[PDB]
């Protein structure tokens, strides 16, 4: 079964393929802001929003992946091998979950409208050749 | 425990 | 943060901790069930229910875990430790994801009222010693 | 042309594959049933039902495939490859037509709703562990 | 059981035997026409017509026959009798399926009344000896 | 995978 995790919210993997991989913030930073801004509601006994529902599962799945890879690298005695493992993780699953957390945190904070318009505007900015590319990249802001 | 690749 | 994936739906990890591992079907079986029954809606561009949301996320997370496990088993060339790590994977995370898929599918099918009453009654039955409980367990079914 | 023979009726190949393959009766038995119960309605000059139309066409397609296979078996001499082609037939086309005849006969006899709910119920049943399901397999009956 | 695929629609294998065998278009051309004109209705979840039901089933049966013959030809090592196999397949089943596709597409496009009258009038034209039959045969058309 | 006639 092919499921797009954003088709439910108004986006697609091809719409977030606009943003590059290097664009998304660290999982550390994303979880930090998730806590600081929505901890009381993520720990709540309520459907507060589908974004809350999805973000909870994303956080728990990141935890499970971390436990897996940690236990694995620990069972792995060789540093080159464990470093290879965590590199692959960070590249593939790290990037998936950075996309996901960024999307949900950003949408909770700003709005579906703002986040999708931001996706298209950033696509414009990154498609523009450098000689005409403003150095001020698009930024989300409640200000 | 193990190691490879 | 410490998130309970069921507190938002009206349950806990201690209400589903009583159900033994023998109770839950395989992940393959549960995914086949989810597909056959709710794929139209899971692939839909709608919030149909928090259960649909959570189930989408759970399926995607299990897929990521499987990709990691396959890549690891392939790169590593030792079958003994390979089976050991996949045994860890199953024993730990397959149980969690079986609980999760079962809970969401069963809630969608029957009702939260029904599933929580069933969990209460099954816990009464499983805390009871065999000498003093009926031989056959409680049953949640569509006949 | 991506046509699903059941989409016009309210089912899918995925749902009918939700039951195991060793559950569907033989083509001989199902054709005997179709004759006994609906011969005068299938040999009729009337659109008695879409199920009737589909059953007619499926019976005829099975006849064509049988003629072809018999001619091929006359041509080919080696029992090895002869049993091989019989195996391929009864594995792919045999199963397709078993599922199709079963679906149409059963719907004609019981109801589309009844047959689809039965598909779902029997799949959940065959996937549930035994200690926590009704011990007797679901049976589709008129009495 | 003896089923006539046209008795349900108001015709018979005798009426469609007024048209010769070399009259009917290629199966590829008839399928192209079917796609072109009724793809979205044949791929639909609706009983749009008994003609649609029949056409779906017939397309599927043709696919199954072709699948069988292809698996055969590719799994065999003798490419000599692969000429007689297609000779038989065409001569026998291709004619049936051409007759069938033609009847259904024509009775969808033009109508039952028109197609029956066409069959009768073309039987007249072709029963007539060549020294007394016009060159402008009956043609099935909207203009 | 062998043929005759």
């Amino acid at each position: 079964m092919d499921i797009d995790p954003y088709k439910e919210f108004g986006a697609t993997v091809e719409l977030l393929s606009f943003l590059p991989s290097d664009f998304f913030p660290s999982v550390r930073d994303l979880l930090d802001t998730a806590s600081a801004l929505y901890r009381e509601a993520l720990e709540s006994p309520e459907h507060c929003s589908p974004h809350h529902t999805a973000l909870r599962q994303a956080i728990l799945c990141w935890g499970e992946l971390m436990t897996l890879a940690t236990w694995v690298g620990v069972n792995l005695e060789d540093p080159a091998s464990r470093d290879l493992v965590v590199s692959y993780v960070n590249t593939n699953m790290g990037l998936k979950f950075r996309q996901l957390l960024w999307f949900h945190i950003s949408c909770l904070t700003f709005g579906r409208e703002t986040v999708i318009e931001y996706l298209v505007s950033f696509g414009v900015w990154i498609r523009t050749p450098p000689a005409y590319r403003p150095p001020n990249a698009p930024i989300l802001s409640t200000l | 425990s193990l190691l490879g690749r």
